[PDB]
RNA sequence: GAUAGCUGGUUGUCCAAGAUAGAAUCUUAGUUCAACUUUAAAUUUGCCCACAGAACCAAAUCCCCUUGUAAAUUUAACUGU
RNA sequence: AGAGUGUAGCUUAAAAGCACCCAACUUACACUUAGGAGAUUCAAUUGACGCUCUGA
């Protein structure tokens, strides 16, 4: 027995839970996290932020829902404008969004005082 | 002879207030959708379009070469519409805007004249920030 | 908008205590105070005070 | 692995042979089944077993009632192999306030108002 | 999603045919890769 | 489980596998067109729009003054003058109400006013504010004007 | 009366609830946390839920109103797995 | 010579969008910067004139 014991070592890593934590229909509020995963699974959408893992986070009290928008990245990644050359003419990526409808207003004229 | 609480439906109350949410996303997505008021400058041929469109899609204010008018009398044909768009947006009372073109497009000399005489017009390109809390 | 002209009038030819908004916000949301929050900072029972003054019960 | 057994669209379409083999018609459709337990709940899945209680059939060979609506429907289909189901027709009115001491339920379902003890 | 409807929306590799060496055929109708030097 | 498309499914009709016999986009301001064409659809699934959505006359006329603009040549185009006091008054005359109307559905004046049934002004109007002999103040569709300038019926 | 992850045993009647994903540990014959289970109590939603929603390189699964129901969260305990 | 078509090369809104070209980056094609060009053959769908099938 020589080369073929257990050389192939290193597989020895446990669940990173990345997935959705608030799926469609929802009421999240303002600062938690939507689902956390590796490559850009979900683009940003409307009232979505993005932090430093390509995760995403609601910003605004509301319910998520998931829509299929049509994909234009900014001129800096030259990547992805090679990619879009690369395609014919009708042709749409059609990525998956996300958004967050709103549900209270932003504030309410009150009556202070009368003088 | 007062209401217990005032109800306002002017849409453009918010919006000019500097209180009407913005569209925080779009961060991977050009343009951004963070606005009040965008400023779309659209180049065709034989004609030129300068657009003021809104968060839902509709037009305010807007200038073009088909308009059976400013055709009487193509850097000069920008600059006549960019000044003819901000006349119409100060008489109709828009004062801000955001323009986010691309760098071949803001690297022009047609851009950099219709930035001059947007803002010789007296209209301002950076949009205050959303007053919190 | 808002002006003194407006004061004006309503004291003059209106004869009646004009009004005075403010546009209030909403208050913020702060979830159910947790009984062992674990790991949230010192400023967990912050969030839930009226008002920072030493208050005492009796003694 | 040993899912939830779903069952598809086109078994529940009873077709004009089922009608004539059977009495049931389509128009016109009974309101209310009588379901008696017929099969114990152990050696089936714990989902199975939570239906049979919220069922209500602990005691198998009872009889019991519920809405015929599609989700009392697809409720007694989770379990279809598990229960008996049959249509309770009344040959006469619903039981009146003066009608409710003497009853019978009768096999075929077939329940009667007029409950005597006499023959014919 | 696979389920749902909206499977394959986003199908965007086989749109593009990503990787010309000796390849003259010349048995059907067809030419070869040709070359005019411009003395 | 795998069901079938309710409508036809984009990038469909032009998935043939003579991909390099097409157009194929050199540019970018022509897929941001396209896009923008696809985004202004109704679509079948979802979409951003669900939750938050005599003259051949003066045709002559307009073409023989072109053509008298053009031949007058001006030089100073490589920079010129274009005034707008014409372009104003060509405006008020011609095109006005198709801006007015516009203004007043981005203000909510139909919907609000006269709830719904929306028009197109015919006559033009002109309003402004006296602040004495002069300057006068203008009062255009959507003017910044003070309560203190309404101080006076206007002209 | 040493210690000992170890062998052995640990006294009358009856009722009820009562089977565990895993991790660490000079560690896998032992210990802790987590999880299951028990007691008293304050709260309201616990499960199958229907349209829909949930990816480029087959049985399926998550949320899920009406609908069957009466179960679920927490507080304070502590042995047992 | 019987019949058909009739907005520039393409699209039905009948005066627009594509499409095209010279000058610069381009060894070269291109994305770009600055410039250029254009149709309704006429009468208050109606009849005649560019073009299409019939030893013509
Ligand atoms: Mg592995
Ligand atoms: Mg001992
Ligand atoms: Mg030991
Ligand atoms: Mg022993
Ligand atoms: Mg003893
Ligand atoms: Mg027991
Ligand atoms: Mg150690």
């Amino acid at each position: 027995k020589s080369g073929g014991s257990s050389k192939n070592l290193g597989g020895k890593s446990s669940g990173r839970r990345q997935g959705i934590k608030k799926m469609e229909g929802h009421y999240v509020h303002a600062g938690n996290i939507i689902a956390t995963q590796r490559h850009f699974r979900w683009h940003p959408g409307a009232h979505v932020g993005v932090g430093k893992n390509k995760c995403l986070y609601a910003l605004e009290e509301g319910i998520v829902r998931y829509t299929k928008e049509v994909y234009v990245p900014h001129p800096r990644n030259t990547e992805a404008v090679d990619l879009i050359t690369r395609l014919p003419k009708g042709a749409v990526l059609y990525k998956t969004f996300v958004h967050v409808v709103p549900a209270k207003p932003e504030g309410t004229f009150k009556l202070v005082a009368m003088l | 002879a007062v209401a217990p609480e005032f109800t306002n439906r002017n849409p453009r109350n918010l919006e000019l207030l500097s209180v009407a949410r913005k569209e925080r996303g779009w961060r991977t997505v050009f343009p951004s959708r963070e606005f009040w008021h965008r400023l779309r400058v659209i180049r065709t041929q034989h004609h030129v379009e300068a657009l003021v469109e809104h968060q839902n899609g509709k037009v305010v204010v807007s200038a073009s070469t088909r308009e059976w008018a400013i055709k009487k009398h193509n850097v000069v044909a920008c600059e006549s519409i960019g000044r003819v768009l901000a006349q119409r947006c100060l008489e109709a009372g828009i004062n801000f805007m955001v323009y986010q073109p691309t760098p071949w497009e803001a690297a022009s000399d047609s851009m950099k004249r219709l930035q001059s005489a947007m803002t010789e017009g007296g209209v301002v390109l950076r949009e205050p920030q959303r007053i919190y809390e | 908008r808002w002006d003194d002209s407006v004061t004006y009038i309503f004291h003059q030819l209106l004869d009646m205590r004009e009004p005075v908004f403010e546009f209030v916000r909403p208050p913020p949301y702060h979830p159910k105070q947790k009984r062992f929050p674990h790991r949230q900072p010192l400023r967990y029972l912050d969030r839930y005070r009226d008002s920072h003054e030493p208050t005492y019960g009796i003694y | 692995k040993f899912t939830r057994s779903r069952i598809p669209e086109k078994v529940f379409q009873a077709s004009p042979e089922d009608h004539e083999k059977y009495g049931g018609d389509p128009q016109n459709p009974h309101k209310l089944h009588i379901v008696t337990r017929i099969k114990s709940t152990r050696r089936r899945p714990y989902w199975e077993k939570d239906i049979i209680k919220m069922l209500g059939l602990e005691k198998a060979h009872t009889p019991q009632v519920h809405k015929n609506i599609p989700s009392v429907n697809a409720k007694l289909k989770v379990v279809k192999h598990l229960i008996r189901i049959k249509p309770l027709k009344l040959p006469q009115g619903l039981p009146a306030e003066e009608n409710m001491s003497n009853t019978c339920l009768k096999s075929t379902g077939e329940l009667v108002v007029q409950w005597h003890l006499k023959p014919v | 999603y696979k389920t749902k409807p909206t499977h394959g929306i986003g199908k965007y590799k086989h749109l593009i045919k990503a990787e010309v060496r000796a390849i003259n055929l010349g048995t059907d109708y067809e030419y070869g890769v040709l070359n005019i030097h411009l003395t | 489980r795998r069901t079938p498309p309710l409508g036809p499914m984009p990038n469909s009709d032009i998935d043939l596998s003579n991909l390099e016999r097409l157009e194929k986009y050199r540019s970018f301001d022509r897929y941001r067109r396209r896009a923008e064409q696809e985004a202004q659809a109704p679509h079948w699934w979802r979409t951003y729009r669900e939750y938050f959505g005599r003259t051949q006359q003066l045709l002559e006329r307009k073409q023989a003054i072109q053509e008298l603009r053009a031949n007058v040549e001006e030089r100073a185009a490589r920079t010129a003058s274009v005034p707008l006091d014409a372009v104003r008054a060509e405006w008020e005359r011609t095109c006005g109400p198709y801006h007015k109307q516009r203004l007043a559905e981005y203000y909510g004046l139909y919907r609000d006013l006269f709830h719904g049934a929306t028009f197109v002004p015919r006559v033009p109007l002109h309003v402004a504010y006296a602040v004495g002999e002069d300057d006068l103040m203008p009062v255009y569709c959507g003017n910044e004007v003070t309560p203190t300038e309404a101080a006076q019926a206007p002209e």
